[PDB]
């Protein structure tokens, strides 16, 4: 059962540090590459920081570069991310992401509870076009979205990763490739596209597919997400 | 691109330094492999570790690891799988003393002590152990004294005629498996009397491996 | 009859050579092992 | 008689250098640089061919009684000179300690016998021998011969001796430490195995690291006393006595990798 | 069937290049499998260690720690999600790649058998077959592990498997020079092969599913048929005075890959019995070969822990 809590509940002042921790339980903490995202309520998600295995690739994103620090503990299982310097911008909820990578891997398959902190008061670019797409369930919905930079690589695959979240729930990975669903997916979501233009097509849509999508990119860093098609019903 | 190249190639680097002190954990402690026919009186050398398929056994003596396998059962024959263990610290031989009189219950045409020297011929003279030393141990030398005041020990070598005393036969037959082989400028034979008397005697062992690996240590050197 | 039961891989190795990188020459860019 | 010594000259380039192509050739094809030792035994093999760069040189200048090239290249060809000597010396050196490391410490050298850490010393005593050659690019002239210049006799008897000491006494009584210390366990092992007879391994082993110690003697102690000589003689005692020392990195590749049934399988 | 085939003959000389050489393990290599993707395989070794490798990147996907260090086979099923590992001790330790955790975890060991596991092949995420040492194979499952079909029809030690491209009847040899093609719906053999004269160590299946190639220790190879079952030819030739560990065939099922274990391979001719290549560079006996089923490169593995791949 793979569980990803994160604590350090409450708000913290302009001017100090808040450093909050995250435990890992159910999988080996030691081998998975560990994924910072950020979410302002009714925001686009956005990378923050990514440390892989042993501490040896530790990249920040522009808008922390410098002023937050990432360290895990292998003998812990706890990850501790240390921020100073915050601001208002700052103010999200910190999802806690599990990644390996390897030819075919599932890359961003848990992603953690994530804490609401808030605060006292190039890069390829994820466009989708589409915001909010209110349709009820009886006919077939497909979502697409672009790119800044093509990313058809010279090996054959193409790097592109959808989330789908729920309201009151984090994030989970639809497709990875572009083209293969995860672990736990139906046969329902058929990924298609060709260097920027993307689709994901679902030919039956229920309960559990209404939320906001995501069309991330793995390309440079830092990782950029996708404006977010909200679904209503 | 290094996009998710680096983070596999930096995972596959990562086992790689894995797998790097895991064969130096290997390396360090010492490999060992028994062998033995019928009733080869190998309960000896099993029972001094501190603690179908075959059995595997760790002990741990005098600050040295010590990785002893046991052949046990294996009515597939040697041809097959003796060359997996090449590569071993001192292939360790167990024949019982007390295998000269008693036949072989097999054929009643032959001798205990004739199909165990013939066994160490085989593994002996291979064209996997060549380096690797043997360490054979004469179990049961009580059972052997007991019964040389009584029997003229000519039943396994005809040939033979000489004195019925255990100091005699001891040193007269640990000879005579060292001339069966003849890798005698390559490998190294050890001989020590083991019995439920007078025992603990992996000190021989002990020194024994030591003289393995550094041999081993410096073909390392480029010295041989 | 065995004789003619042996020409039968005639029919399989003749028809599966067009794809079949080792028998006929094949380019460096599309084999995926390059340098 | 500069017939005979012009003889041996030709005949000690000629041998070494079918001995280190036969060393480079069983090591890259065979060895590829395995451990720690085959990297070390590559490492002397090189720096004897690179001491073989210099040999046409030498030979042919005796002849012409000094040194006609120049200058600008002779300050150069004597810093290799020394420099390739010195790694020689640090080679076999830290070789010893790493076969004295091995056979004694054999879970304390599993660590230092990585190739990774073989790499990083093998260039690490190069960099330590231009720390003691440097000196030479101090007080390089040439004021035809072209040897060394000091401004006063003390500078020059106190530096002579500083190479002595840290090129020839040290190193010599490293090896001689480490192999009398590797045949001293040696023995002992055999004491404590049943083995009280001394077996032929062991003679074979006791030859060999008495052979290289010796030969190490015989051939630069000669070259560092006719030096003392020059301090304060003969005309006939410096060509020969750069002779055996020249042929000893000449014989070494046929000393540790032809003797050695590592090399040759 | 050398009057038949007038219209071919060995073609030059077939130089297959080394593109890729797997480094990373420090022991002997003894099995190896390659799947329908022909970019993950797996290697087993003397040091205890389970490597799924990047055919295309020389890197390693899983290190699995195994239990005991003499294994003797591996396998790879179609899925990708599980992979076995038998050896002497008879302990067919199934693990599973695609979990959900980081480390590989075992999924069902196999501990029935007496002899030494030599072969065992995937059928699919449900049944396996697996050789032993003890004149017999049998057929394993997964979710709870039990024996449900056992073919006791060898007199020798089972060497090495093969499957069909359908997967529904197999052929095996054994030590005493005789292989027998068993069925997996009812579970009996239909008929034997004898045409060697030593130890049989390899098997492969033709890729027209027809056929077969087998490999002895008496220096020369076999082509036999599933119809007929008569000797058709014979790679047989006074320059091998080796063994065999090894024997595989191409997309095409032209090119024969035969492992002999002096050191070097061997490429022959699967329809004339002539040497067509070559393949040298190995600094020690090889034990494993395999062709991917894609058909790009072959993978020979030696005792040197050197895997080299050959295209
Ligand atoms: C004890 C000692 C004395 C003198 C020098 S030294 O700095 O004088 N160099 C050496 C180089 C010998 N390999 C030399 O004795 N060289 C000759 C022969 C020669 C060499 C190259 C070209 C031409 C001739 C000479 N007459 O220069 C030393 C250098 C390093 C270490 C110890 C030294």
């Amino acid at each position: 059962d793979v569980q990803l809590v994160e604590s350090g509940g409450g708000l913290v002042q302009p001017g100090g540090s808040r450093k909050l921790s995250c435990s890992a339980s159910g999988f080996a903490f030691s081998s998975f590459g560990m994924h910072w995202v950020r979410q302002a309520p009714e925001k686009g998600l956005e990378w923050v920081a990514y440390i892989s295995s042993g501490s040896g690739t530790i990249y920040y994103a522009d808008t922390v570069k410098g002023r937050f620090t990432i360290s895990r503990d292998d003998p812990k299982n706890t990850l501790f991310l240390q921020m100073t310097s915050l601001r208002s911008e700052d103010t999200a909820m910190y999802y806690c992401v599990r990644s390996i990578y390897y030819y075919g891997s599932s890359p961003f398959d848990f992603w953690g509870q994530g804490t609401t902190l808030t605060v006292s008061s190039s890069d390829i670019v994820m466009t989708q076009a589409t915001s909010s797409v209110p349709v009820t369930p009886g006919e077939s919905v497909s979502i697409s979205c672009r790119s800044s930079k093509s990313l058809l690589h010279s090996n054959g695959n193409t790097y592109l990763y959808w989330f789908l979240q729920r309201p009151g729930q984090s994030p989970q990975l639809l497709i990875y490739r572009m083209s293969n669903l995860a672990s736990g997916v139906p046969d329902r979501f058929s990924g298609s596209g060709s260097g920027t233009a993307f689709t994901l097509t679902i030919s039956r849509l229920e309960a559990e597919d209404v939320g906001v999508y995501y069309c991330m990119q793995h390309l440079e860093y830092p990782l950029t997400f996708g404006a977010g098609t909200k679904l209503e019903l | 691109l290094s996009a998710e190249d680096k983070a596999a190639v930096e995972r596959s680097k990562m086992i790689d330094r894995n797998l790097r002190e895991d064969g130096e954990k290997a390396a360090r402690e010492v490999k060992l492999l028994l062998l033995g026919a019928g009733e080869s009186g190998k309960c000896t050398i099993v029972k001094q570790m501190k603690i179908t398929g075959i059995v595997e056994t760790h002990f741990t003596f005098k600050d040295l690891h010590f990785k002893m396998f046991d052949v046990t059962a294996q009515r597939s024959e040697r041809k097959k799988w003796i060359h997996c263990f090449e590569g071993v610290t001192a292939i360790i031989f167990c024949v019982a003393l007390s295998d000269y009189d008693l036949v072989l219950a097999e054929d009643e045409e032959m001798n205990r002590m004739h199909a165990s020297m013939k066994l160490f011929d085989s593994i002996c003279n291979n064209k996997w152990f060549t380096d690797t030393s043997i360490i054979l141990f004469l179990n049961k030398k009580d059972l052997f004294e007991e019964k040389i005041k009584k029997s003229p020990l000519t039943i396994c070598y005809p040939e033979y005629a000489g004195s019925n005393t255990y100091e005699e036969a001891a040193a007269y037959i640990q000879c005579q498996f060292e001339d069966l082989n003849k890798r005698k400028d390559t490998k190294e034979i050890y001989t020590h009397f083991t019995c439920s008397t007078d025992t603990k005697n992996v000190q021989f062992v002990f020194d024994a491996v030591t003289d393995v690996i550094i041999k081993n240590n410096l073909k390392d050197c480029g010295l041989f | 009859k065995v004789s003619k039961a042996a020409a039968d891989l005639m029919a399989y190795c003749e028809a599966h050579a067009k794809e079949d990188p080792l028998l006929t020459p094949v380019p460096a860019s599309e084999n995926p092992f390059r340098e | 008689g500069m017939v005979a010594i012009q003889c041996i000259y030709a005949l000690v380039c000629l041998v070494g250098l079918v001995g280190n192509a036969l060393v480079i050739f069983v090591i890259l094809r065979y060895a590829k640089m395995k451990t720690a030792t085959n990297i070390y035994l590559l490492n002397l093999a090189v720096a004897d061919e690179l001491f073989m760069l210099s040999v046409p040189f030498v030979a042919s200048s005796a002849a012409l009684r000094h040194w006609p090239f120049g200058s600008v290249l002779c300050r150069a060809v004597l810093s290799v000179d020394g420099l390739n000597m010195f790694t020689s010396v640090f080679c076999l050196t830290v070789l010893s300690v790493d076969r004295y490391v091995a056979v004694v410490h054999p879970l304390r050298a599993a660590t230092y016998r990585r190739p990774s850490v073989a790499k990083l010393i093998n260039l690490g005593v190069w960099l330590a021998s231009l720390l003691v050659t440097l000196p030479i690019a101090i007080f390089a002239d040439t004021r035809p011969a072209c040897n060394l210049q000091w401004p006063h006799p003390a500078w020059s008897a106190v530096f002579v001796v500083y190479t002595f000491l840290l090129g020839f006494l040290l190193p010599v009584l490293a090896i001689g430490l480490c192999y009398l210390l590797i045949v001293g366990k040696m023995r002992a092992v055999a004491l404590r195995a049943g083995w009280q007879q001394r077996r032929r391994s062991e003679k074979k082993i006791t030859r060999l690291v008495l052979m290289f110690v010796v030969v190490f003697v015989l051939c630069w102690m000669p070259f560092y006393v006719v030096q003392l000589l020059n301090l304060f003689l003969d005309a006939t005692v410096n060509h020969v006595s750069l002779i055996l020392s020249y042929a000893n990195s000449c014989a070494n590749p046929i000393l540790y990798g032809f003797l050695s049934d590592n090399f040759r399988r | 069937l050398s009057q038949i085939t007038n219209n071919i003959d060995p073609v030059g000389r077939i130089q297959m290049r080394t593109r890729r050489t797997l480094r990373g393990h420090l022991a002997k290599i003894y099995a190896m499998h390659w799947g329908t993707d022909s970019r993950l395989l797996v290697s087993a070794s003397q040091d205890g260690k389970l490597i799924i490798w990047d055919s295309y990147t020389t890197n390693k996907v899983h290190a699995i720690p195994l239990r005991s260090s003499w294994v003797m086979t591996c396998a790879y099923a179609p899925s990708g999600n599980y992979v076995a590992c038998g050896g002497l001790d008879n302990i067919c330790s199934i693990y599973n790649l695609k979990t959900r955790e980081g480390n590989v975890r075992v999924s069902r060991e196999l501990a029935g058998h007496t002899g030494y596991l030599s072969c065992c092949r995937f059928l699919d995420d449900n049944q396996i077959v697996t050789s032993s040492g003890d004149t017999t194979c049998a057929l394993w499952d997964i979710e709870t592990g039990q024996q449900t079909t056992t073919f006791t029809g060898h007199t020798g030690d089972v060497m090495s498997l093969s499957l069909a491209p359908d997967t529904r009847l197999f052929v095996s040899g054994a030590c005493d020079a005789s292989a027998k093609l068993w069925d997996v719906r009812e579970g009996m053999c239909r008929q034997t092969f004898t045409g060697h004269e030593s130890d049989i160590n390899a098997i492969c299946f033709f890729p027209n599913g027809n056929a077969f190639a087998t490999g002895s220790d008496d220096a020369t190879c076999r082509l036999f048929d599933l119809r007929a079952d008569q000797e058709l030819m014979t790679y047989s030739h006074d320059n091998i005075i080796c063994g065999i560990t090894s024997v595989s065939f191409s997309k095409s099922g032209r090119l024969l890959l035969a492992g002999y274990d002096d050191f070097n391979c061997n490429v022959w001719d699967a329809l004339k019995a002539d040497r067509a290549g070559v393949l040298a560079g190995h600094d020690n006996r090889v034990s494993c070969l395999g062709v991917t089923d894609d058909g790009m490169a072959v993978a020979t593995g030696s005792w040197d822990s050197f895997l080299k791949i050959w295209n």
